[PDB]
DNA sequence: GCATATGCTAATGTGTGCATGTGTGTGACTATGTGCGCATGCATGTGCATGTGTGTGCATATACGTGTGTGCATGCATGTGCATATATGTGTGCACGTGTGTGTGCATGTGTGTGTATGTGTATATATTAACCTGTGTGCATTGTGTGCATATATTAGCATGTGTGCA
DNA sequence: TGCACACATGCTAATATATGCACACAATGCACACAGGTTAATATATACACATACACACACATGCACACACACGTGCACACATATATGCACATGCATGCACACACGTATATGCACACACATGCACATGCATGCGCACATAGTCACACACATGCACACATTAGCATATGC
């Protein structure tokens, strides 16, 4: 049976979702954890159905703002697998701790 | 409503890292991504919230969103501000 | 009741540069945002530069200088240029 | 009276003048707003959504498009350098990313 | 050319060394081989002092015991501290020239001998026989 | 001419927390650029939450969210309190 | 008419509650300003005022200083947690860095 | 004023500077690199503080103006007004 | 003659300009920088006292809080020295 | 008996050929792209109408030009001595290469939870209307605040001691 | 363990910086009087949450193996530490222009109030560009096969040690 060697799958990926602009995560359970979240703060609290759109906007292009640099931290040490000591080393850069 | 960080999955982190351009992806950064966007969801639903109790509502409106993320320095563009 | 948006502005500005390509409610909602966005931080920068030197109008100059800080290099320019000639032309029909 | 002239039209253009003015007088930036002031910062604000405009609707066309939809000013702003330092703190909805894969990366 | 004479004069002033420094041609080859590990027998000692050996041979051994008469002069004290089966691969041959390795795995261990051993005894006893 | 600063009244505070504890005019100048620091972004925060829901007047409501939204957690939490006691103490003396 | 005294006294306030109203209203801020929301405002700064010098005098304390000095204001702003939030962006002049060799430099 | 006053900064200075940083080891080319950071954060930093002194008509740079300019790119400082 | 390891001076070093708060920049050759940045905006200006020493100020710290973070990615690549790809991967995070 | 000379043959070595391994240059396999045909819903153009910008005097106050005096920034000249630049030696960290285990990617089969549509009841955000309380505005009395000076404290600069760590 | 180097410590003079004081004055407070922004109560339309249903694409788990990361080792030159000569920054004064700020008269310009049109937003179709899906060309993967380059091994030549023969 065929099968591609390892990264060349994950580098069509790359191209595909870096062409498209939708939405990556799915709706429903992101709408879930956003009320889920909002309960530490109100109880009975109601979400306009653009306020968890904007929400879920910001959210993934945070995200993927964040891997853009952890990969740069990946790759200055001379690997190609992102770790979670180079998400932290991003964040720190970033100000976000 | 609980335990719903576990609802942003392994391939939903996988395609975001793509699109971030990520080739190879070890496996504690999953856990990792959910504890990175469970911090930036509280801090900007508190702000989004905090707008809400101010115009005395109990709805969320995309304008709170909006105005929080503006507040944090995370200006977003398309739902009326 | 009515909510005032840029939207019938920005249709009209596309038509003089792009004549035959349309617009989408989405991508219409963004440059509505990108032009509120930059009135504010305009309007802002100006405020503060009133203050600062102690005047209590906003006046052109106070917009020219604001655009001047807020705008990178090329773009504060030509901004400039199409303001001063806005003004200029303005005066000359009252 | 005289036919009624808008300064938008006075002053060659497209943005309101009028508008402009009053939402100046009502943001609570000063107590007075000078006559060129809303001339001035409006022309600024058509001048910059022209820009935009301009650039992408060359993306648009360059994917066989007529509409602009928020993917071609995402690409229109990102790939232009001074646009791109003004709206650098700027989230666009639906805009997506940059094309852009390390050379690292890449399959040698 | 006059390599020849050169190497017999040091073979005779070497045999002259030898004698005055009263070592046996055994003792020369022990010291040869504590001093850089490739120990001769003496039997290559006296084909050399009676010039017995080939040139290239004889090119060969002239540094080690120039390096040996140029460097023991100082001190010595610390310095000094079968029939049946050659009948039985025979009659292996004259029916088999050239035996498989697994034939030579059964040989071996039935006269009990090395592996290498008679392999190359093998390959001697094929190159005596084509001699002729 | 006259030029106004917190001086006077940090150095008040000063000796309530520290009686005997003086401090230096460099130190003195930094308070006073952190007191007028904090009271623009409190008050801008109020001035748009007004500007937000159609409001003309700044009142200690917009001042007391403006607070939650800038101060972090616990900061917020005795800064709203000690604005509330000011004010509950303002009314009920005048 | 009875003798004047400032609304300092009267919200049992140290900063000049008169004063914030005046910077209110000349602040370009709202069109009217509220009783209360000088007041308010007043302690919120006087409050934070105090919890950074009872913090920047413990530092002088500790040091053996009886004058707060710039150093003395960062080092109780960057090893509060809270207030170092609240000034992340915020440079102090002649206050210098809080003492911090990371482990990996240290000799081995 | 002068002409090429980088050099001005020297590498004693900028090895200092590396120090409060916490610095231990310091590659030969830093320095070149350190003299080009500094000299575009002075450029825009000076380019916005002559933009204020313009605006006000005048001609000597003042403390405001560069505290101006600097919270005008995030960079807020005390001590100066 | 007595001679110390290499990085313990420089440890010492680190130890004594973090617990100072003098500017680490001689102050003429800073002075003289400013001005020829800024004759390329204007000819002929002057500068109060305290606006360079406001410039010196903030540069210093700019610097300061940037070899911080160029530290920090040297030490990520495993590494005890900063480079020039140390600080250029640091201001790429920071947005500059 | 030990130490030399012989005959003789294991053993290697020169030289080499095959055999094995690695690298490079393409059939099958897969997936992205390109038209082609078609329905959908979403953008666009067309009218009500109403709220807002405009034209018009009108009064008012901010800003501006003029002059003024003063701080202050610039330039110069002098002096010490601290820091800088240069060179020398060397330790050690960086980078390179090697190898190995295992973690990660790829692919498969399965089911389940998401997305879409549908409908409904309910909570609620919104708008209208009346009124009233609060903030502005104005003027006057005046007390607090900032400026400019005395005054004396803490801070800073030396000099011997007192550890305190590094380094061989 | 002992030596040498660096930072610290109790110690004394010196000073410049902070602290306190007295005075005018400008801003705060006090007292009205007005008015409009805000509140509150009501009604109304909205759209959010809740449930229901379906089909199916995605998520989950598994098995497999590839290659990436991590440890290891090597060597080298880069950078640290040091010494020495020296440039020059720092401090200190002195003088002068000169720009900045104050003060003031005052016209220009902006807010104010009001009538009134018209431009803008909501609502209304409407048709058309986008989405959807089928087939087909097409770039790419990689895997597979072939060819080339390179070590043991062995074809024959050299080599060197054994057993026994001589000899001192």
């Amino acid at each position: 049976p065929h099968r591609y060697r390892p990264g060349t799958v994950a580098l069509r990926e790359i191209r595909r979702y870096q062409k498209s602009t939708e939405l990556l995560i799915r709706k429903l359970p992101f709408q879930r954890l956003v009320r889920e979240i909002a309960q530490d703060f109100k109880t009975d609290l109601r979400f306009q159905s653009s306020a968890v759109m904007a929400l879920q906007e910001a959210s993934e292009a945070y995200l993927v703002a964040l891997f853009e640099d952890t990969n740069l931290c990946a790759i200055h040490a001379k690997r190609v697998t992102i770790m979670p000591k180079d998400i932290q080393l991003a964040r720190r850069i970033r100000g976000e701790r | 409503l609980r335990d719903n960080i576990q609802g942003i999955t392994k391939p939903a982190i996988r395609r975001l890292a793509r699109r971030g351009g990520v080739k190879r992806i070890s496996g504690l950064i999953y856990e990792e991504t959910r504890g990175v966007l469970k911090v930036f969801l509280e801090n900007v639903i508190r702000d989004a919230v905090t707008y809400t109790e101010h115009a005395k509502r109990k709805t969320v409106t995309a304008m709170d969103v909006v105005y929080a993320l503006k507040r944090q320095g995370r200006t977003l563009y398309g739902f009326g501000g | 009741t009515r909510k005032e948006s840029y939207a019938i502005y920005v249709y009209k500005v596309l038509k003089q540069v792009h004549p035959d390509t349309g617009i989408s409610s989405k991508a219409m909602s963004i440059m509505n945002s990108f032009v509120n966005d930059v009135f504010e931080r305009i309007a802002g920068e100006a405020s503060r530069l009133a203050h600062y030197n102690k005047r209590s109008t906003i006046t052109s100059r106070e917009i020219q200088t604001a655009v001047r800080l807020l705008l990178p290099g090329e773009l504060a320019k030509h901004a400039v240029s199409e303001g001063t000639k806005a003004v200029t032309k303005y005066t000359s029909a009252k | 009276r005289a036919k009624a002239k808008t300064r938008s039209s006075r002053a060659g253009l497209q943005f309101p003048v009028g508008r402009v003015h009053r939402l100046l007088r009502k943001g609570n930036y000063a107590e007075r707003v000078g006559a060129g002031a809303p001339v001035y910062l409006a022309a600024v604000l058509e001048y910059l959504t022209a820009e935009i405009l301009e650039l992408a609707g060359n993306a648009a066309r360059d994917n066989k498009k007529t509409r602009i939809i928020p993917r071609h000013l995402q690409l229109a702003v990102r790939n232009d350098e001074e646009l791109n330092k003004l709206l650098g703190r700027v989230t666009i909805a639906q805009g997506g990313v940059l094309p852009n894969i390390q050379s690292v990366l890449l399959p040698k | 050319k006059a390599l020849q004479k050169e190497l017999e004069q040091f073979a005779k002033l070497l045999k002259q060394k030898r004698i005055t420094l009263g070592y046996t041609q055994a003792d020369v080859g022990l010291t040869l081989g504590v001093l850089f590990g490739k120990v001769f027998s003496q039997t290559t000692i006296c084909r050399f002092e009676a010039l017995q050996l080939s040139f290239k041979n004889m090119c060969k051994l002239r540094p080690l015991l120039q390096k040996w008469v140029e460097e023991a002069d100082n001190n010595e004290n610390l310095q000094e501290i079968e029939n049946r089966v050659r009948g039985n691969l025979e009659n292996l041959f004259l029916q088999c020239p050239k035996p498989t390795l697994q034939q030579i795995s059964h040989i071996a261990q039935q006269l009990g001998l090395e592996k290498d051993v008679v392999r190359v005894w093998f390959c001697n006893r094929r190159q005596k026989g084509k001699r002729s």
